[PDB]
RNA sequence: AACUGCGAAUGGCUCAUUAAAUCAGUUAUGGUUCCUUUGGUCGCUCGCCACUUGGAUAACUGUGGUAAUUCUAGA
RNA sequence: UGGGUCGGGGUUUCGUACGUAGCAGAGCAGCUCCCUCGCUGCGAUCUAUUGAAAGUCAGCCCUCGACACAAGGGUUUGU
RNA sequence: AAUCCUGCUCAGUACGAGAGGAACCGCAGGUUCAGACAUUUGGUGUAUGUGCUUGGCUGAGGAGCCAAUGGGGCGAAGCU
C-alpha cells in the first residue's frame, strides 16, 4: 500500500436513486421491499437531534 | 557590459531598405554608416544594429527630402551568431531614430534582430518579436 | 513538476512533487489514455501500472 | 549540446549545421542544408517529397476489450452491510418480500373499511 | 446550487448607407414559412421489462494548474 | 612482405529504377446464351515491391576477398 | 608590421557658481592592414554525379544519343 493513497478508502457519496440501480447493486429479483433496499443516509450534526435522511426513488 | 559582435554586412551604401516603423515613411535609402572611416573605392555596409543616414524615397512629403538617423533591424544577409547559427530574414529593414537612440515612430512591423535590441534598448521595448 | 495520482478503486488521490527527470521520463513521449508502469520511482512504486489521463502547461 | 532543432524535412540538425530563417511574419525556421531550404522556398510540400520524415510517416514507411466494476462502501452503508442485503439471497430475500404482503395485506382489509 | 424548458431576434439608440431603392396607398402568394394562442387529431396501423428498460452527466466530495479570465483537468 | 588492379564495406550525392502487380486512375472503345453487376482492351498519372536505382577518387575512408606483378633496367661518382 | 577607434568601469567623480565634465589601471569589442584556412555558411560546378524537361534520331519498350556545355533543379570533391 501507498502511505496515504491506497488506505482510507472513501465512499461513494450516495447511493443509487434509479429503482433498477438499486437492484443491480442489490439484487433485487421483483417487489422485494423495494423502498426499504434504498441507502439511507444518517445526518449528525451537533447543533440538532440526529436524524437520517432517505432520497426519493425515481422510475 | 558586452559590445556587438562583427556580422556580415551586406547592407551598402545606395540600399533601399523598408521602414518598419509607423513614422509615415515606406522606405529608406541607406546614405552613410556610423562609424565608418573606411578605405580606398570600399562602400560604406551597414549590418542589423547599425546606425546608418538615410532618406526615405517614398512616404509622406514633410520625410522625404531630409537625411534621417536610422537603425537597421532586419537584413536579408545571413550572419553568424557566434553560436554556429546563420540567421537571415524575408527582408531588409529598419526603423527612423535620432541621433540619441529614440525611434521617432512608436511600433515595430515584424521582427527585429536580436543585436539590435540589446543595442538599442528604445528600439528593443517597441520590438514585437524578437528573432 | 508536480504529478497528480488518482487511484479510482480507493479514492484518496494526492498530489506527488517531483524536481527529478529520470523518474518523468518514463512517461515523456507519451500520449494520454496509454498505460505506464512507474517502477521509476523509488522501491514503494513497483508492480504499478498508470494511465495518463490529462496535464496542465506551464501557463495552466 | 545545445538546443537540438529539426529542419524542413524533420532532421536533427545538430549545432554549427544549417540556417535559421525569420520571416516578416515572425515565424522562424530552421533548415538542416540548402537542398531543404530551396524546396521549403519553393513551397514544396514535404509530404510530398520521398525522403522527408513527414513523408515518411504519413505513408508509414518502416513504421483488446477491457472493463471491471468495484464495489465500494456508499455512505450510510459499509461494504459489510451491502454485501449482508445482497445476501439474503437464499430465500431470504423471498422471506422479506412475502411478509410485506401481509404486512399490506391485513392493512388492505383495515383499507377496505376505510375506502368503504 | 445545478441539470432541464423558455426568453434573450422584443424593447432602447442613431440616421451612416440607400434616388423605383426605402417608403406610402393597392393587390397577390391558385408561388411559401410560421415558436406561441385557440380549435381539431392522439386504440383509425392487425404487427422472459410493460406493474416502467438502458448508459452517462450535472450540482456535490476530493487533487490541482495558471500572472491573469464568467479558463478549466484528472478522480 | 610490398604496392597495384578489381571486388566488398563505409561515407556521400540525387531522389524511389526496369519489370511485374493492383477492384488506383479523368474517362473512352468492344463482348453480353455469358454477366445480374460483369469482363477485354487504350489511358497520362498513382500505389507496392523501393530511402529504391545510379554514381562515389580519378587527390574520399577501411579492406586482407580475387588476380597478376614485384632483388628489374640505364648513367655516373674516390680522400 | 601592425594600426586606430568605440563601449563599460573609474564616474555625474576630479574640476566648476552652475551649466557641464575628464584621466591612469582594468574589461569587452570593433576599423584599416597582414598571414593563413575551409569545420561551418555562401559562391563555383562538365565528378558531365543524379532527377526533370524541349526538338530530333536509333521500328516501339527499355537504354541512350545529337542540339559547339540543349535547358533547368539539386550537388561530392577541390578551389574560394
Ligand atoms: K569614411
Ligand atoms: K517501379
Ligand atoms: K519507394
Ligand atoms: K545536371
Ligand atoms: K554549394
Ligand atoms: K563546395
Ligand atoms: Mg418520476
Ligand atoms: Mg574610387
Ligand atoms: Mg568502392
Ligand atoms: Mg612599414
Ligand atoms: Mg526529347
Ligand atoms: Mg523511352
Ligand atoms: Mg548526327
Ligand atoms: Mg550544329
Ligand atoms: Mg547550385
Amino acid at each position: 500500500d501507498i502511505p496515504g493513497l491506497t488506505d482510507t478508502t472513501v465512499p461513494r457519496r450516495l447511493g443509487p436513486k434509479r429503482a433498477s440501480r438499486i437492484r443491480k447493486l442489490f439484487n433485487l429479483s421483483k417487489e422485494d421491499d423495494v423502498r426499504q433496499y434504498v441507502v439511507r443516509k444518517p445526518l449528525n450534526k451537533e447543533g440538532k437531534k440526529p436524524r437520517t435522511k432517505a432520497p426519493k426513488i425515481q422510475r | 557590459s558586452g559590445a556587438k559582435f562583427r556580422i556580415s554586412l551586406g547592407l551598402p551604401v545606395g540600399a533601399v531598405i523598408n521602414c518598419a516603423d509607423n513614422t509615415g515613411a515606406k522606405n529608406l535609402y541607406i546614405i552613410s554608416v556610423k562609424g565608418i572611416k573606411g578605405r580606398l573605392n570600399r562602400l560604406p555596409a551597414a549590418g542589423v544594429g547599425d546606425m546608418v543616414m538615410a532618406t526615405v524615397k517614398k512616404g509622406k512629403p514633410e520625410l522625404r527630402k531630409k537625411v534621417h538617423p536610422a537603425v537597421v533591424i532586419r537584413q536579408r544577409k545571413s550572419y553568424r551568431r557566434k553560436d554556429g547559427v546563420f540567421l537571415y530574414f524575408e527582408d531588409n529593414a529598419g526603423v527612423i531614430v535620432n541621433n540619441k537612440g529614440e525611434m521617432k515612430g512608436s511600433a515595430i512591423t515584424g521582427p527585429v534582430a536580436k543585436e539590435c535590441a540589446d543595442l538599442w534598448p528604445r528600439i528593443a521595448s517597441n520590438a514585437g518579436s524578437i528573432a | 513538476m508536480k504529478l497528480n495520482i488518482s487511484f479510482p478503486a480507493t479514492g484518496c488521490q494526492k498530489l506527488i512533487e517531483v524536481d527529478d527527470e529520470r523518474k518523468l521520463r518514463t512517461f515523456y513521449e507519451k500520449r494520454m489514455a496509454t498505460e505506464v508502469a512507474a517502477d521509476a520511482l523509488g522501491e514503494e512504486w513497483k508492480g504499478y501500472v498508470v494511465r495518463i489521463s490529462g496535464g496542465n502547461d506551464k501557463q495552466g | 549540446m545545445k538546443v537540438e532543432l529539426c529542419s524542413f524535412s524533420g532532421y536533427k540538425i545538430y549545432p554549427g549545421h544549417g540556417r535559421r530563417y525569420a520571416r516578416t511574419d515572425g515565424k522562424v525556421f530552421q533548415f538542416l542544408n540548402a537542398k531543404c531550404e530551396s524546396a521549403f522556398l519553393s513551397k514544396r510540400n514535404p509530404r510530398q517529397i520521398n525522403w522527408t520524415v513527414l513523408y515518411r510517416r504519413k505513408h508509414k514507411k518502416g513504421q483488446t476489450r477491457r472493463a471491471v466494476k468495484f464495489q465500494r462502501a456508499i455512505t450510510g452503508a459499509s461494504l459489510a452491510d451491502i454485501m449482508a442485503k445482497r445476501n439474503q439471497k437464499p430465500e431470504v430475500r423471498k422471506a422479506q418480500r412475502e411478509q410485506a404482503i401481509r404486512a399490506a395485506k391485513e392493512a388492505k382489509k383495515a383499507k377496505q373499511a376505510s375506502k368503504k
